[PDB]
């Protein structure tokens, strides 16, 4: 995967073996043409399941840092949660000489061991387009739960198994895609919604898959109505009361940047 | 340059670092509990001894206090009390050779270990391949992740900066019936650069404050008294007025059952670890202003 | 390798059952704005700038949308 252009940042996302990191000398000059100057730069990727698979750059952390330090010297890369278990890695770099208010949120989840009875609608036998079939696998799944008319929408389904979908409404966006080989099941969803509590949010997609295991990571800026909630004492949604079949694991959090603040946490379903 | 080699999966840990794959660490340590206490002369010092033979290092002085037994080594100093066997040694002591022959003779002494930590303070990053701290980095945890498959390695920090790479195993039973109790106190203080001796002080049974100074020189402290958590406030300040150092680590653990600011010091980072198992380490790295 | 990816890789070894990569790569590049600077910002460029860009990962785009706040681009492998 996905691409979102903004009149202000660029978020690129994307999966399997594609190497996102070659298009960052384009994205220098594509903010140079506008007149505007870098000022943020986030490189970030739940662990690997087949780490080596992976080419170029990303074939290991080490790469990916020497990667992102040749063209970001500032930078500095992190590893939140058990390196051998369930965790992320991310590699910031910022350049703010102008001090600005930060209100932008971003959510994500990582989930596995998709709901086998949901499995079986991601399959299809033919490449289709936003279409009366595509309808007919977001009524089938709960997807067009998460993604009411409310919103702009072209979703993908792939061949012979795969689906992707991308919404905006407003200046807000939502990204699902979907692994459904019952091997190496896979799901995950990103949003950059503002919202006192995620816990609705965050429910509404664990009812889609209701996946063993999933990992959600939320990014907290200091002036976002969620900034205000968790500096506060609030819950913010990803509390382990608002999960009872599932079982925290291991939780992060992390002051990565003066002012700005990321949570990460691994939940595992019960028996 | 890149080709695909069908390879055979390692069936061990040993075999993928010996397979897949100087040090730069500032301090090492090793820590073990049980699920229940031990008696204090249960195990000899004899024996604590023979296990850090395995790694290289030659008992040279050892104490015995209300509660405690203190062994200093060259390059190493181990506590044990009831509740907990701590060693902290230099970067030079492979201190994974001595995870297992540890863990033997908790065996021998049908002494069974539920918890267990290995930590390192690293001025450095591991992927400086000019330097050997990966390679031992691998080697320690094949050590630990061969002895307890259950444990789990975490690393709190920017990895290029002042971090803890940290290595737990979790095995506390933790069914309501069970007595099995979690009101540990652990706080340490890092300090790098300050402006070469091992020591215990012991005000109380079964508590303790050590401090190794060693060469860049740096100071590390620790305890684990009741106390000490009242007022961390307090003893920080006071350590780095005596030592007044560049950079500074915290960690301050906050346990199941039971540092915003320093005095001339920019926070660089901070971050918390909350495990499954209910407690929290917290972390803080700050430099000079 | 270094011993931190090492780490992860036998955390999917000891996962892994005889496979597609699910798990994602983000990337995130925020622009400052000065005088001077386009007044529709990095939405002043058109498909042609973006359509380079994911060629430089060898993806291609297959649907667009976009409102008077986002462009969105679904991309293929
Ligand atoms: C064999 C195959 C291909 C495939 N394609 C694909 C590509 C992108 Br980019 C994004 C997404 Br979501 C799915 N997906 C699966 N599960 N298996």
């Amino acid at each position: 995967x996905s691409l979102f252009v903004m009149k202000d940042r660029v978020i690129l996302i994307t999966c399997g073996t594609i190497t996102l990191l070659n298009c960052v000398p384009l994205i220098c000059e594509a903010v140079s043409t506008v007149c505007g100057e870098v000022e943020w730069v986030s490189f970030m990727h739940k662990n690997y399941s087949f780490p080596w698979e992976q080419k170029g750059p990303h074939l290991s952390m080490a790469e990916e840092f020497k990667t992102l330090r040749s063209h970001f010297p500032s930078g500095q890369p992190f590893i939140f949660g058990p390196i051998d278990s369930d965790h992320y890695f991310l590699y910031f770099h910022s350049d703010v000489v102008q001090p600005s208010c930060s209100d932008d949120a971003q959510l994500s989840m990582t989930m596995y061991g998709l709901d086998r009875n949901q499995t079986k609608h991601w399959y299809s036998d033919k490449m289709l387009p936003t279409g009366p079939e595509t309808a007919v696998i977001r009524e089938a799944t709960g997807l067009s739960e998460v993604v009411d008319d409310s919103w702009i929408l072209h979703d993908l389904q792939y061949e012979p198994c795969g689906y992707s979908i991308n919404a905006i409404r407003g200046s807000e966006y939502q990204t699902i895609h979907i692994t459904p080989e019952e091997h190496c099941s896979f799901a995950s969803y990103e949003t950059n919604t503002c919202a006192l509590n995620y816990s609705k949010c965050i429910c509404g997609v664990l009812r889609v898959f209701d996946p063993e295991r999933f990992s959600v990571i939320v990014f907290i800026d200091p002036d976002s109505a969620v900034g205000k909630s968790y500096h506060s004492g609030g819950t913010i949604g990803v509390e382990p009361e608002y999960y009872p079949n599932y079982e925290a694991h291991h939780r992060t959090v992390n002051e990565y940047t003066p002012g700005h603040w990321v949570l990460k946490v691994n939940y595992v379903k019960r028996a | 340059t890149r080709i695909n080699q069908q390879t055979e999966c390692p069936s061990s840990v040993h075999d993928l670092v010996s397979c897949w794959g100087t040090d730069s660490g500032l301090e090492k340590r090793f820590e073990l509990n049980f699920a229940q206490p031990v008696d204090i002369g249960t195990v000899t010092v004899k024996q604590l001894a023979s296990v850090m033979e395995r790694a290289g290092e030659s008992l040279r002085q050892n104490s015995a206090e209300l509660g405690i037994h203190t062994l200093k080594f060259d390059r190493s100093l181990l506590v044990f009390t009831a509740k907990q066997i701590v060693v902290r040694s230099s970067v030079s002591v492979m201190l994974h050779e001595a995870v297992h022959p540890m863990l033997e003779l908790m065996r021998s002494h049908n002494i069974i270990v539920d918890w267990a930590s290995f930590m390192r303070v690293n001025y450095g990053s591991p992927w400086d391949m000019t330097s050997e701290t990966s390679d031992i980095m691998a080697h320690e945890y094949a050590e630990l992740k061969s002895a307890f498959p259950t444990g789990h390695p975490y690393l709190a920090g920017p990895v290029d900066r002042d971090h803890c790479f940290y290595f737990v195993y979790d095995g506390i039973d933790r069914d309501p019936s069970s007595c099995r109790r979690e009101n540990d106190v652990q706080i340490n203080v890092y300090m790098y650069n300050v402006q070469e001796q091992q020591l215990l002080v012991s005000h109380c049974a079964g508590e303790y404050e050590t401090l190794r100074v060693s060469t860049h020189p740096f100071a590390s402290f620790e305890t684990n008294a009741v106390s000490a958590a009242s007022d961390i406030t307090k003893i920080v300040n006071g350590l780095l007025k005596k030592f007044y150092p560049e950079r500074v680590l915290l960690v301050l653990l906050q346990d199941r059952d039971a540092m915003d600011r320093l005095e001339g010091f920019t926070v660089v980072h901070r971050g918390a670890n909350h495990f499954g198992g209910g407690y929290v380490f917290h972390q803080a790295t700050y430099a000079r202003s | 390798k270094d011993s931190l990816s090492l780490m992860a890789m036998w955390g999917s070894i000891a996962r892994f059952d005889p496979s597609f990569e699910g798990p994602e790569k983000r990337l995130e590049v925020i622009m400052r704005v000065v005088d001077g600077t386009h007044v529709s910002g990095l939405l002043a460029h058109d498909d042609d700038v973006w359509q380079k860009v994911i060629d430089a990962i060898c993806a291609h785009i297959v649907s667009r949308e976009f409102n008077e706040y986002i462009r969105s681009y679904v991309l293929s492998e």
